[PDB]
């Protein structure tokens, strides 16, 4: 794995991707 | 934390796991 540079939606892509059918939270800030 | 991370830095797909359920 290579580090990243993640932004917007492409980090939920990210997720998705890492977490697949295991799911996730998606926690921005404020 | 991981949001901004990626974002205004980088971040790995070791981090991104930890978000997972
Ligand atoms: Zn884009």
């Amino acid at each position: 794995f290579v580090n990243q540079h993640l932004c917007g939606s492409h980090l939920v892509q990210a997720l998705y991707l890492v977490c697949g059918e295991r799911g996730f939270f998606y926690t921005p800030k404020t | 934390g991981i949001v901004e991370q990626c974002c205004t830095s980088i971040c790995s797909l070791y981090q991104l796991e930890n978000y997972c359920n």
